[PDB]
């Protein structure tokens, strides 16, 4: 049921 | 060419001359072989010749043919010279003028080549050897940007006829810029060291056009090589032809000056190097390679300035220019066109390889394969058919006459090709005359 | 504006900021996109593009993207606003973005997702919150005739309205020219007409990190959306499939290129499935189920692009699927679907949800952009180079191998000059040798060798000759699988020559060597396909980045030098790289067939006789 | 006599045959190939030699693609 | 034929790319 | 990439040359001094890579030694 919702976007984030 | 191949060109009196100074002396023998520098130290304070047969002893059976190699070279350059030993013997000893000049650079003594900068003290607008290396290669960039044709380099009027006297740029219509020839594009992609080391070729080929002495250039310029990057040297002393020449070097960039009147000049790693030609500078820290190069025929060009632009153009389809990259596509069309300009796919090769980004440095190659023999195909495919006018001989009826004839070409060297089983052949035009007039020859005393 | 190089000096409209080697991206004004893999910010701005834009170029180091209005209508349906985009992109750009692309992305995003259309009650509504842009809609004679009329003629009155169920596609391509592209959006916890299924996922599925990726990107907050996901064969597409219906759990129907696919589906359903064999039933002539209480449903195009009459039962089965309304439809084999009779079906089946797997989706033909809107934007594409490090699949090794003409065949190549030149390249007795000097090596290597040949005498001379089973037309199927597990199983023979048919029309065996001798002539898809799902992963020779082999045998100064060049070119979009073989080390010791030219000039003579 | 003074071309037995299909099928026009040599070497008067060259750059032309 | 295979093996040498890389001068086999 | 290098070790024990120095030979410490420094010279003449090292073996301690002739 991981397919509920996922998104990467707080993988991109500044460092 | 390297160094040693000119002067083994040079007349003895060049020889003779250059060997009056100590610099020329250390720069000759440090280019010699391993057994030639043994040999030369061994015969530094023989004041007696050297019986043939006893030299020849001393080395191995086995290494007799580098050890005639360097005999040979040593005797090309006039090193030492054969005498004749009473009886009729043939001794070997070192040229006293060019001994007594080596001993002095060696063991002392004598005068030095130049007064030391400290008798004007501290330069009041010194540099550094950053400043100067970036200096140089800015006046490089300077003088291949004016062989590009760009207006942005505005040099010296002398400087176009010095390349025009070298071929590199033919002025076919006066007031208009030479066109750069194929020899001119070969050039073009080859490494600065050797771009320079060709160019100084020229120069020296066409020494005398200047009505400069040959031998105060070279021992100059081996004293340069010698001389220490990072410090200034003394201009006074030196002859007119010699301060125009210094000059030429300066619009060049391989010696720093503030003002044509300024006494100090500093001498730059590409002047140091310069002797050397090509090899010798085998620590050359060149500029990091901005060039990838993709599997799909794509290179991408971290660089801004027009120079490696028109290198890369030169053999690939540009697509896109952004500030800090260029974006281009190795095609089929732009190698072939570029091989028919004159350069070869060798050429290309190495330049890129040369220009490699640190990235594809990485890869075991450094450049994909497939792109590399793709280029050399390209190259093969242009030149695959053979060309050759001549003269057809077909018309023999008898086998004995056609070896015979053959047979006496080959003597003259102007066989072409041959067919014994055909008994069929092709002559030069200019050896079909004397083929020709010997067979009617032949003809006549049957 | 170009340059006299002829590149374009897009410098002046891109001011370049100082963070250069920080940041990997540089956004072309003209919509491209370019990223440097070796960047730290590598994975982050791959995951970036991949959500955004299209990928056009995937070399080892520098990749080249696109941004097209479709790409950004995906984008928002996943639920990614303009901000968000603008300063991501910003952070990542080498140089300032261009103001017109900054424009084109907001007037883009500004209207995507506004139109909606239902599927309710057999009935397709179209709706939206603007009644506005309906209206205004209704001056275009073609939205005119695409509503559905009443039975005097008159036109059907976010109120919607119903639309004739033949002019969708006509509605599909007006719409994009209406600027107001419509949604694909699927209630997928809100469905009440279609309960569940009795069906699972098997704990024996595993779902790699690309492949769940593409199906949460699908899902976009759970509901499911149409579109096309592209993965290599037998990366689990098929089982990707299957993840994606038991997550779905309704009603379900799925169509195949051929018979084999419709087994291999029912197969792939049973493996890691819960639905019971009583609801999977395949509508085909061979083997007849009862559509009644067929949960999924698995047919193939023809089976419903029969313009012709069918038989009286599947006019029956017909009648049921019309009827019945699929909360989920899968097609396979995607780059078959612009055909018009394949095109028809869509239009003939009313369903929620229909999803895309393919291999490849350039069609020669470029009959791809209203592919676009026939199914819906490309879901995910996975990075071929990246699945191969990843060993996923195997990490082959490509070759193009030339192979010089005999004088007589090609001063007989160059007389002719009609089509009729196929025969004499394809029958080259250098490339016959070389293709039996490769058969020999692989075979004393023990390796799985499998040998296409388009052309339907050149396959039939060359395997007859070096007495290999061959599979053309015919292709009795009991004897084509006979001959397929002698292959899998005997290890005496271990060399297979396929005609066209190894393209689509049967399952092919996991192999370690593929020879290609013939092809289509331009199929940069078509052959490109066939050596993806020819070669498929091995344990053993993981490590090694050359653990598959591929041969494409070429005649030299024919025409099939330069289809090749124009067909490799896909490949080379997916970084595969093809070093020239000139010459082959080894022919000369071991001996091979027409050592003499005598007996080539009587293959030249057979050759010839077929004119 | 009859000895004649032209330009020889060597190539490959393709491009002879290709050199051969030239001169018999007039695709050039008019018969400028008089008369081979050897075989892998041609005999051709000068004249139209360039041209002929062309018609190969053609050919290896149209065996291959354009980027 | 020895002299056919003779004749067959130099045609075959005269194959166009490689008769440049001979005059000039992975995989497992 | 040859780098020769040849460290040098002189014994300059004050004793013996003092025995040879009242000897009145023609050979005395000076001499000796000088023949290395040519010698190291010259293996410094014989190329850029070589390299020299110079230490004077005396009874105290072990000493680290290193116009118109060249700089260096």
């Amino acid at each position: 049921r991981w397919e509920g919702g996922y998104e990467r976007t707080w993988e991109i984030l500044k460092e | 060419r390297n160094l040693q191949e000119f002067l083994g060109g040079l007349s003895p009196g060049v020889l003779d001359r250059l060997y009056g100074h100590p610099a020329t002396c250390l720069a000759v023998f440090r280019e010699l072989p391993s057994l030639a520098k043994n040999w030369v130290m061994r015969m530094l304070f023989l004041e007696q010749p050297l019986p043939q047969a006893a030299v020849a002893l001393w080395v191995k059976k086995e290494f007799s043919k580098a050890q005639e190699e360097s005999t040979g070279l040593l005797s090309g350059l006039r090193i030492w010279h054969t005498q004749l030993l009473p009886g009729g013997l043939q001794g070997l000893i070192l040229n006293p003028i060019f001994r007594q000049n080596l001993r002095i650079a060696l063991l002392g003594g004598g005068k030095a080549w130049s007064d030391d900068t400290s008798q004007l003290g501290p330069d009041k607008h010194a540099r550094d050897v950053p400043s100067l290396d970036k200096y140089a290669e800015e006046r490089w960039e300077v003088v291949l940007h004016f062989m590009v044709g760009s207006p942005s380099a505005a040099v010296s009027q002398d400087l176009a006829q010095l390349l025009s006297q070298a071929g590199l740029m033919k002025s076919t219509e006066p007031g208009e810029p030479p066109c750069i020839t194929s020899a001119g594009f070969q050039f073009l992609l080859l490494d600065t060291p050797a771009q320079l080391w060709y160019f100084m070729l020229q120069y020296l080929q066409t020494a005398q056009s200047r009505g400069m002495d040959l031998v105060e250039i070279l021992s100059f310029l081996f004293q340069l090589s010698f001389s220490t990057l990072g410090k200034d040297y003394s201009v006074e002393g030196m002859s007119d032809s010699l301060l125009n020449f210094l000059q030429h070097l300066r619009e060049f960039g391989l010696v720093f000056q503030r003002k044509r009147k300024s006494r100090r000049y500093y001498p730059t790693r590409l002047a140091i190097n310069l002797s050397s030609g090509v090899s010798g500078a085998g620590g050359t820290v060149h500029q990091p390679g901005f060039i990838v190069v993709e599997t799909n025929y794509r290179l991408y060009a971290y660089t801004e300035s027009e120079l490696q632009i028109a290198l890369i153009a030169l053999f690939s389809e540009m697509l896109y220019r952004f500030p800090n990259m260029v974006v281009a596509q190795v095609t089929r069309e732009s190698v072939q066109q570029a091989i028919a300009s004159g350069i070869t796919a060798q050429q290309i090769i190495h330049f890129l390889r040369t220009r490699a980004h640190p990235v594809m440095l990485k890869q075991t190659p450094v450049l994909p394969p497939t792109i590399t023999d793709q280029i050399r195909l390209w190259e093969l495919e242009r030149d695959r058919l053979r060309f050759t006018e001549g003269v057809l001989y077909n018309q023999f009826l008898s086998q004995v006459d056609f070896e015979l004839l053959l047979a006496h070409a080959r003597e003259l060297g102007v066989l072409v090709f041959e067919n014994s089983a055909k008994r069929l052949m092709v002559v030069t035009p200019a050896g079909h005359s004397d083929v020709k007039r010997f067979w009617k020859r032949q003809k006549h005393s049957s | 504006k170009v340059d006299e190089y002829g590149a374009k000096d897009y410098r002046l409209q891109m001011p370049l900021k100082d963070d250069h080697t920080s940041r990997p991206l540089w956004v072309a004004p003209d919509g491209h996109i370019f990223l440097e893999a070796f960047s730290p910010v590598y994975k982050y701005a791959q995951d970036f593009l991949v959500a955004i834009a299209e990928p056009v170029c995937r070399p080892t180091h520098v990749h080249e993207y696109k941004l097209t209005a479709y790409s950004l209508y995906a984008a928002v349906s996943v639920g990614l606003q303009t901000s968000d985009i603008t300063e991501y992109l910003r952070k990542l750009s080498k140089t300032g973005v261009p103001d017109g692309i900054m424009q084109f992305i907001k007037l883009c995003t500004v209207s995507y997702g506004k139109v909606k259309l239902v599927l309710k009650h057999n009935r397709y509504f179209v709706e939206s919150c603007h009644p506005d842009v309906i209206q205004h809609l209704l001056q275009d004679p073609v939205i005119r005739e695409c509503r559905l009329r009443n039975s005097e003629g008159e036109a059907t009155e976010t109120v919607s309205f119903e639309v004739k169920q033949e002019m969708i596609e006509e509605l599909q391509k007006r719409c994009i020219h209406l600027e107001y592209p419509l949604l694909a959006e699927y209630d997928f916890r809100n469905d009440s007409v279609n309960p569940d299924i009795n069906i699972d996922l098997k704990p024996t599925a595993v779902l790699r990190p690309y492949q769940e990726k593409s199906l949460r990107k699908m899902f976009g907050n759970g509901r499911a959306r149409s579109g096309v996901i592209v993965l290599p064969c037998g990366a689990g597409k098929s089982l990707v499939g299957v993840t994606a219906a038991c997550t779905v759990r309704k009603r379900c129907l799925v169509l195949g290129n051929s018979a084999v696919s419709v087994e291999q589906w029912k197969a792939q359903f049973k493996m890691w499935s819960t639905i019971d064999d009583s609801q999977i039933c395949r509508f085909t002539s061979d083997a007849k189920d009862k559509p009644i209480g067929c949960s999924v449903a698995i047919s193939t195009y023809s089976m419903l692009g029969h313009t012709t009459k069918r038989s009286w039962e599947a006019e029956r089965v017909m009648e049921w699927l019309k009827t019945q309304e699929w909360g989920l439809m899968i097609l396979d084999e995607v780059h078959t679907i612009p055909a018009k009779m394949f095109r028809r079906v869509l239009t003939i089946v009313q369903a929620h949800c229909k999803l895309g797997l393919t291999a490849t989706l350039v069609r020669e033909d470029d009959k791809i952009v209203d592919l676009n809107f026939l199914i819906g934007p490309k879901l995910y594409e996975a990075n071929w180079m990246e699945l191969q490090n990843n060993g996923y699949i195997a990490k082959v090794q490509c070759a193009e191998v030339w192979c010089p003409m005999s004088p007589e065949f090609y001063r007989e190549y160059v007389a002719i000059k009609t089509k009729k030149r196929i025969l004499l390249y394809t029958m080259n007795p250098n490339k016959f040798r070389a293709c039996q000097f490769l058969i020999k090596f692989h075979e004393r290597r023990n390796d799985k060798i499998i040998v296409f040949a388009d052309n339907v005498f050149a396959l039939k001379e060359y395997a007859i000759r070096l007495n290999k089973p061959y599979i053309y037309g015919p292709t009795s199927q009991g004897e084509r699988m006979q001959i397929l597990q002698n292959f899998k199983h005997n290890p005496k023979i271990n060399t297979i020559f396929i005609s066209k048919v190894g393209d689509t029309s049967f399952d092919l065996p996991e192999a370690n060597v593929l020879i290609q001798i013939s092809s289509h002539g331009g199929s940069r898809r078509q052959e490109a396909q066939r050596l993806g799902r020819v070669l498929r992963a091995k344990k053993g020779m993981v490590a090694e980045e050359y653990n598959a082999f591929f041969y494409s045998l070429v005649s030299q100064d024919t025409q099939e030098m330069a289809y090749s060049t124009k067909r490799q070119r896909f490949l080379v979009d997916q970084g595969y790289s093809f070093k020239v073989i000139t010459k082959l080390a080894g022919m000369e010791e071991e001996d091979l067939a027409f050592s003499t030219k005598e007996e080539q000039q009587q293959l030249l003579q057979k050759v010839l006789a077929a004119t | 006599v009859n000895v004649l003074k032209g330009v020889l071309i060597e190539c490959d037995p393709a491009m002879k045959q290709f050199l051969l299909y030239l001169d018999e099928s007039n695709a050039l026009g008019k018969k400028f190939i008089i008369q081979d040599i050897d075989d892998t070497h041609v005999f051709v008067i000068a004249e139209l030699v360039n041209v002929l060259q062309e018609r190969v750059g053609e050919l290896m032309d149209q065996n291959a693609f354009s980027l | 034929g020895t002299s056919s295979q003779a004749e067959a093996a130099r045609i075959l040498a005269a194959s166009w790319p490689q008769n440049r890389e001979d005059e000039e001068k992975l995989f497992p086999f | 990439d040859e780098l020769n290098l040849l460290v040098i070790v002189v014994d300059a024990n004050p004793i013996w040359w003092g025995k040879q120095a009242l000897k009145e030979s023609q050979f005395t410490l000076s001499k000796c001094i000088d023949a290395v420094m040519v010698l190291g010279n010259s293996h410094l003449f014989m190329n850029r890579s070589n390299k020299l090292a110079v230490i004077a073996s005396h009874i105290q301690e072990s000493r680290f030694l290193y116009d118109g002739k060249y700089e260096l």
